[PDB]
């Protein structure tokens, strides 16, 4: 999950409480981790009419 | 691992009477038990879900109640169409099933007619021998059949096949064999089928001298 | 109009692979999870695995881990299961079924396919060897019959007097012996007044091997 808000306190894990056979576990962090990405090559754009 | 078991393995019910079956778990699966009905020869259907809620399309005669580690299924006025295999399933953890139980029709207990067919000419010409013991209309489906050769007992060399309960007369048929080569058949003179039943005051033996 | 459709399968040699599948409709394919289960005659039920046709990923019981794989195709509304390294232990009827819940967690279901068989055997094929069974000679009643051995694969269909004798007849299921081949047992109970005075015919059609065999019985 990226660019979103952070949890006010500690990490909160949200889940369903009926059965343990669940589809999604959502982990909401209280601190962000920065990720840096790049595509290092340089492309020329062309155009075909 | 969720461990589920069931009891009795076989229930005997007089049609028109209510019937009960139960399931037990080693863990807590309290939020979600379910029961299924299996027809011989066909895919099963859901009867009870959410522990005690009837599945859509299920008649009011089908019910049950429980929680935690124990639950009982009840069918009011059990009808002939309701004799089936029933199973328990748990949804609180990775899905597992119990072994399952079956309900059989209760009938008057009685001994079978007992017949013997010594090996015929064609199987003996072919090189084998199979002595056939036929038991007709014994009830319940629980009996002992053993084979003798010149009064000696044999084991490890026999076959047995039993039919499904007859939906019309609630009865059974049993067929079993004494198996050996024609060469072994020729080693003895009297072949016999001896049977013991709760419907018999004494053992019944049929035999043939070859 | 929710329906599930399955294809059948042959008998494979040990070490062979099998592919089975299930088509389904009456509900959007990508809106629900599908399950595969297994049961063998005389045994209980086991869960094998789950596939999410929306994407998607799979999860399997450790029991089949490394032998079972699953795929999906959203353009045909189908799911496929494949089993490698088959053994006789896997002789079973396989089922495919639709799950329940879109809300966040899964429970269980009421829409099951018919069941498809997969068998595994070292045996190739055999026609039946059929022998008559009859008493030597009243007794009031007696049964006449037939014994069929060493056929493969099953079923073999038995009838009496070419379809004319439909009552008093008792049949047993196909049974395997140590040879890996199957046997059949069939008898008909008749009054002695209709036996010492008549003859009866056991007719067995082994459709899978394209052959038919029959034998005559009387209380010799
Ligand atoms: C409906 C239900 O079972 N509620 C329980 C809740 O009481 C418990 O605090 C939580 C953590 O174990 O799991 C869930
Ligand atoms: C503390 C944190 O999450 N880090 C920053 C967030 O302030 C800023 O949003 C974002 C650029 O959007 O860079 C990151």
């Amino acid at each position: 999950l990226l660019n979103g808000s952070l949890a006010e306190g500690e990490i909160i894990i949200r889940s369903e409480n009926i059965t343990k056979n669940v589809k999604t576990i959502i982990v909401h962090l209280n601190e962000s981790v920065k990720i840096e990405c790049t595509r290092p090559n340089n492309k020329t754009r062309t155009s075909i009419r | 691992e969720i461990v589920m078991t069931q009891s009795p393995a076989t229930l005997s019910v007089s049609p028109g009477e209510r019937a009960t079956l139960s399931c037990r778990a080693s863990q807590s699966v309290s939020s979600n038990l379910a029961w299924y009905q299996q027809k011989p020869g066909q895919a099963p259907r859901l009867l009870i879900y959410g522990a005690s809620t009837r599945a859509t399309g299920i008649p009011a005669r089908f019910s049950g109640s429980g929680s935690g580690t124990e639950f009982t299924l009840t069918i009011s006025s059990l009808q002939s169409e309701d004799f089936a295999v029933y199973y328990c399933q748990q949804y609180n953890n990775w899905w597992t099933f119990g072994q399952g139980t079956k309900v059989e029709i209760k009938r008057t207990v009685a001994a079978p007619s007992v017949f013997i067919f010594p090996p015929s000419d064609e199987q003996l010409k072919s090189g084998t021998a199979s002595v056939v013991c036929l038991l007709n209309n014994f009830y319940p489906r629980e009996a002992k059949v053993q084979w003798k050769v010149d009064n000696a007992l044999q084991s490890g060399n026999s076959q047995e096949s039993v039919t499904e309960q007859d939906s019309k007369d609630s009865t059974y048929s049993l067929s079993s064999t004494l198996t050996l080569s024609k060469a072994d058949y020729e080693k003895h003179k009297v072949y016999a089928c001896e049977v013991t039943h709760q419907g018999l005051s004494s053992p019944v033996t049929k035999s043939f001298n070859r | 109009q929710v329906q599930l459709v399955q294809s059948g399968a042959e008998v494979k040699k040990p070490g062979a692979s099998v592919k089975v599948s299930c088509k389904a409709s009456g509900y959007t394919f990508t809106s629900y999870y599908m399950h595969w289960v297994r049961q063998a005659p005389g045994q209980g039920l086991e869960w094998m695995g789950i596939i999410n046709p929306s994407g998607g990923s799979t999860s399997y019981a450790q029991k089949f881990q490394g032998r079972v794989t699953m795929t999906r195709d959203t353009s045909t509304s189908t799911v496929y299961m494949e089993l490698s390294s088959l053994r006789s232990e896997d002789t079973a009827v396989y089922y495919c079924a639709r799950d329940v819940g879109t809300e966040g967690s899964l429970l269980h279901f009421d829409y099951w396919g018919q069941g498809t068989l997969v068998t595994v055997s070292s045996a190739s094929t055999k026609g039946p060897s059929v022998f008559p069974l009859a008493p030597s000679s009243s007794g009031g009643t007696a049964a006449l019959g037939c014994l069929v051995k060493d056929y493969f694969p099953e079923p073999v269909t038995v009838s009496w007097n070419s379809g004319a004798l439909t009552s008093g007849v008792h049949t047993f299921p196909a049974v395997l012996q140590s040879s890996g081949l199957y046997s059949l047992s069939s008898v008909v109970t008749v009054p002695s007044s209709s036996l010492g005075t008549q003859t009866y015919i056991c007719n067995v059609n082994h459709k899978p091997s394209n052959t038919k065999v029959d034998k005559r019985v009387e209380p010799k």
